[PDB]
């Protein structure tokens, strides 16, 4: 006895020992690395936004305007469901499953994930 | 707790947001490139990596290997890219990593030879009209919420044409005025 | 007027004879780079920062240089002195494209490292068509019957050698080596110049590991070594990834 | 023989010959000699945006 | 000090030859209008900058908006260009097939083009579909609209077949050129044309 | 004065005397006119309000 | 004197009309005189 | 093989005709205006 | 006789979506038969499917003991004497399903280094006669 457990624990102190030392070279002393041949401040991509959508068209308030405002938005689908992604699931896979409520929910996820745009 | 959490959030986006100090000059034919999407053109161009022959060249590698390039020319603008400096960096081979580089060289996106203080502007588009780019929440800066369709304007810019749109003024000349 | 143009800088060989920034190639607030900081828009505010007014100022003028069902993937190393400093890298090579001729490529690697002397061109590609002459037929193989592999990989980078142990399939197809290089970098959280290098390093195994299927067709399928948990019913891993600093 | 592909047809190229016949409207004698070109009218469109082009050529 | 030697010679950009030949490369359709425009300028100032001898990739680039054009002859029985999109393929084939005629005419550029066994086979097509107009049958009803569509491409067409007419001297005893012109002949009333 | 005026295209009696000015002084040279003003006008902008 | 700047403005703007213009331009008029007033004389044998 | 070349002189006149005969008139002044011009170099 | 003594101790209560409520912590059925059939059509002799129970078991009952951070290849890889291709083949179906990284603190998930991203920078066109801006 005492032998999956001890397994399990080392690999989650193993895990969280590495979370603890990425985070700290990466994000907190220095703010990011340098690279060695060009100057280009390494970054992880996990913070970048790694996907843009189309463009949006507006009207100044006041007529004949000659200001231009370009800006950024920021938009997601209510910021709570994951990125877990069903939709690289071929149709045919889930065909003989027993419910029909995760026929539901595997459908509204992949709705979920093609209503990327607004 | 919502309006707290959408403010830390801007303050996070503020804190990683790699603002612009320099110009980006592409020519009038390369406006058919989009950052997100393939082209035909590309699809086109370097067949070996959408007819699924060989395991190496897979359409996300080469969208990775395609950004990787464009990125890091475009956040150092004024330095001359080379084959040596990307190529210790990425895991390719160098038959298909020279295809790609001559194909972004040759296209006119990266290693353009231009000298703009002798060529005079224009204003194309309309003057009005709110110019905003949709970007998405990156997978590691939303909010924790142990258990929200709120969107967030970042940096909000006015220009007086485009003349000062293409020198990247922001009608700070209030301050350094002559 | 008042604006900066797109080329004319290639301030490249200087960083890599810097004598500071970790360079295998060559051996004879508080941002280092402000691509998170605004400079509100001006140019002169980039002149503070010593790692970017060296480059505006040690910079020099260039001139534009103006140029199959399966991919073989064969590392190619390199390691050539001359005149007092050497050149160590390696580089992959796919040996049935034949686009770019190692000649061509060899004269591209001696202009980006600001030589032209002439005769590396051909010193280099020598050695290219002398490895591929001599790794034709080793990187081709159809290998069957179920090997599973154990490989002890080492990777040399500046007296901070990486090291880690694995057991390899290498009869299935489904997993890109490439990926299980970046896989391993994306967790440990080290730099882009361990993603050529733990690949490279790796194929290197592969083809060693193919040598001795082909050369000398060595089985040797007995009881690779686990800890009783997964393949072998013992009682019911081999070691961990690490970066040793020498 | 065929009634949609013409109804479709007429609707566009009777549009483009009014709007060629109605391309002639802004250069009259007693229009512009008045103010009604240059002031507030950037919904024309055809004028005052090559103000920044030929001055670049000397046409002046 | 690295910003003081720049050569003049290419700080302006790329020059006009690859940016009007990546424009026809390229999908923006106002940039291959105006390359088209200021090839059609450069075939009547200069031909021999554009001629097919000293620029050996030039030929396929032009026959991409020449070849699609059978379709629209097809279709040019009635009104099926409906929107701005067919008639400007129909603009930019015409503007194509002058700046070929006016590249046929400088006896360089013309042996290169009799080798080319396709832009002859457009003008056999181009020549078939006037048969019928010369002489009289009920196939292809010429639309009246679209008789100012075809008046002035079968002319730029019978320019390229005096233009290729030199070199296809051994002919046969079923040759449809010889067959078709003789026909042409009986039926039209222009004098630059007979 | 001489301080700094308010936001551009606003065309205070000052600059609507200076510009009338440099044009009877110069009748052309653009660059000689917009500093006249005071040097906060753009060339390109002198003229169009000046048409 | 503005009179002069606007006869040199006018007369630069619009003795053209068919290259900046689009609906003048996409006319089927239009663009077969512009192609037609290019054309290179024919030469004799 | 790359030269860095001069282009051709290409009349491109302010005002745009469609008449034959307002064409040669300034076609015949620009001959006159380029070949007096290039006889000197040669 | 082994996970029943490691599931009552120290594991955290198990949060599961809808869409994943055709998982069985037993046994497996035609979902998970269809989708890697190499540890099943007779692939190799080291692929048996009782250690890729042992694999299926061992990973979700890792995740219960962080269930608010990720869980990466190698830390699973320390004590599973399995395959590289094989950890990745159950790692990423399980993360594709949405058992293991569900619901986590999303700055645990690691990804590339590298480079900035361009998508809100301001690039303008090299037009012949002018340098108008790219405002579609």
């Amino acid at each position: 006895t005492n032998w999956l457990y001890q397994h399990s624990a080392a690999c989650s102190r193993f895990n969280s020992d590495l979370f603890y030392d990425r985070v700290k070279v990466l994000l907190v002393d220095q703010q990011g690395l340098r690279d060695a041949y060009t100057n280009i401040l390494h970054i992880p991509e996990s913070t970048q936004s790694t996907t843009v959508l189309g463009w949006r068209r507006s009207k100044n308030d006041s007529p004949s305007d000659t200001s231009i405002v370009y800006e950024t938005v920021i938009h997601d689908n209510d910021l709570n469901k994951p990125k877990t992604g069903l939709s690289e699931i071929p149709k045919e896979i889930y065909e003989d499953v027993v419910d029909e409520d995760v026929l539901r929910a595997i459908t509204e996820q992949q709705n979920f994930e093609k209503c990327n745009e607004y | 707790n919502y309006e707290q959490e959408a403010q830390k959030l801007e303050e996070k986006a503020l804190r990683f947001l790699a603002k612009q100090t320099h110009p980006v000059i592409i020519p009038s034919f390369a406006s058919w490139f989009d950052i997100s999407k393939i082209h035909e053109i590309e699809k086109r161009s370097n067949p070996d990596f959408f007819n699924d022959s060989s395991r190496f060249k897979t359409p996300k590698a080469y969208k990775d290997t395609r950004n990787f390039i464009i990125n890091t020319y475009r956040l150092s603008p004024y330095e001359y890219l080379t084959i040596t400096a990307v190529r210790r960096n990425v895991a390719m081979d160098v038959a298909s990593i020279v295809k790609i580089h001559a194909f972004l060289e040759k296209w006119g996106l990266i290693n353009y030879q231009i000298d703009p203080r002798t060529k005079p502007s224009l204003i194309g588009p309309s003057f009005t009209g709110h110019f905003q780019v949709v970007l998405d929440t990156p997978q590691g800066l939303k909010p924790f919420l142990p258990e929200f369709p709120v969107n967030l304007t970042i940096k909000k810019n006015v220009y007086d044409s485009a003349q000062d749109f293409n020198a990247l003024q922001d009608e700070s000349r209030n301050s350094r005025q002559i | 007027n008042q604006l900066i143009p797109q080329a004319y800088i290639s301030n490249f060989h200087n960083r890599l004879t810097n004598e500071d920034d970790g360079i295998p190639i060559f051996t004879m607030g508080n941002a280092v780079l402000p691509d998170l900081q605004d400079q509100h828009h001006n140019p002169f505010n980039i002149l503070r920062y010593p790692k970017i007014r060296d480059t505006f100022i040690n910079g020099k003028v260039v001139s534009p240089y103006r140029l199959s069902g399966e991919a073989i993937m064969i590392p190619i190393t390199l390691d050539i002195e001359h005149m007092g400093h050497t050149i160590k890298d390696q580089f992959l090579w796919n040996y049935n494209d034949d686009s770019i001729s190692p000649e061509e490529f060899a004269s591209i690697y001696c202009k980006d490292l600001d030589m032209t002397s002439a005769t590396l061109q051909t010193q280099i590609a020598n050695i290219i068509k002398e490895q591929l002459k001599d790794l034709e037929n080793i990187a081709a193989t159809e290998i069957m019957s179920d090997l599973h592999v154990i490989i002890n990989l080492t990777c040399n980078l500046q007296d901070r050698f990486f090291e880690d142990n694995f057991q390899w399939n290498l009869n299935d197809k489904s997993l890109t080596p490439e990926r299980f290089a970046t896989s391993i970098v994306q967790d440990l959280g080290l730099t882009r110049e361990f993603i050529p290098l733990i690949s490279q390093s790796l194929h290197e195994t592969i083809l060693k590991i193919k040598k001795d299927w082909v050369d000398g067709h060595l089985i040797q399928d007995h009881v690779p070594n686990d800890a009783a948990f997964g393949y072998l019913s013992g009682i019911r891993s081999n070691w961990c990834p690490r970066v040793e600093i020498l | 023989l065929h009634p949609r592909e013409t109804l479709t047809h007429y609707l566009w190229s009777s549009k483009q010959n009014e709007l060629v016949l109605q391309g002639d409207q802004y250069f009259n004698e007693d229009a512009a000699r008045t103010s009604d070109i240059y002031s507030n009218n950037n919904n024309d469109r055809s004028l005052m945006g090559n103000i920044s082009l030929l001055y670049s050529q000397g046409r002046l | 000090n690295v910003f003081q030697s720049l050569p003049k010679e290419t700080a302006r950009g790329v020059d006009d030859l690859t940016r009007m030949e990546m424009a026809l490369l390229s999908g923006i359709p106002e940039e291959i209008k105006w390359s088209l425009k200021k090839y059609l300028t450069y075939s009547n100032k200069a031909p021999y900058m554009i001629s097919l001898r000293t620029l050996p990739d030039l030929l396929p680039l032009f026959k991409t908006f020449i070849l699609p054009l059978e379709r629209i002859v097809e279709g040019l029985n009635k009104s099926s260009i409906c929107d701005s999109k067919a008639m400007d393929s129909l603009q930019m084939g015409l503007n194509a097939l002058l700046i070929l005629r006016n590249l046929a005419q400088d006896t360089d550029s013309v042996q290169i083009l009799v080798k080319d066994r396709e832009i002859k086979s457009f003008i056999l097509f181009i020549l078939k579909k006037f048969q019928c107009v010369a002489t009289g049958d009920n196939k292809w009803q010429l639309y009246e609209g679209n008789a100012t569509f075809f008046n002035e491409l079968t002319h730029y067409t019978l320019d390229l077949m005096e233009a290729i007419s030199s070199y296809i001297a051994p002919a046969m005893k079923d040759d449809h050129y010889f067959q078709t012109l003789v026909s042409i002949l009986n039926y039209t009333k222009d004098r630059y044309m007979v | 004065e001489n301080n700094g005026n308010s936001v551009k295209k606003n065309w205070s009696d000052q600059e609507m005397l200076l510009l009338l000015e440099g044009i009877e002084m110069y009748e052309d040279q653009w660059e000689k006119i917009a500093d006249h003003v005071g040097g906060h006008k753009r060339v390109e902008d002198c003229i169009e309000k000046f048409l | 004197k503005q009179k002069s700047i606007r006869q040199k403005l006018i007369n630069n703007v619009a003795s053209q009309a068919h290259h900046n213009i689009p609906y003048l331009r996409d006319s089927p008029f239009t663009a077969a005189a512009q192609r037609s007033v290019q054309i290179r004389s024919k030469v004799i044998v | 093989p790359l030269n860095w070349v001069q282009g051709p002189a290409i009349f491109h006149m302010l005002t745009s005709p469609y008449t034959q005969d307002e064409i040669i008139n300034h076609e015949m002044n620009f001959l006159k205006g380029r070949l007096l011009e290039l006889q000197e170099i040669t």
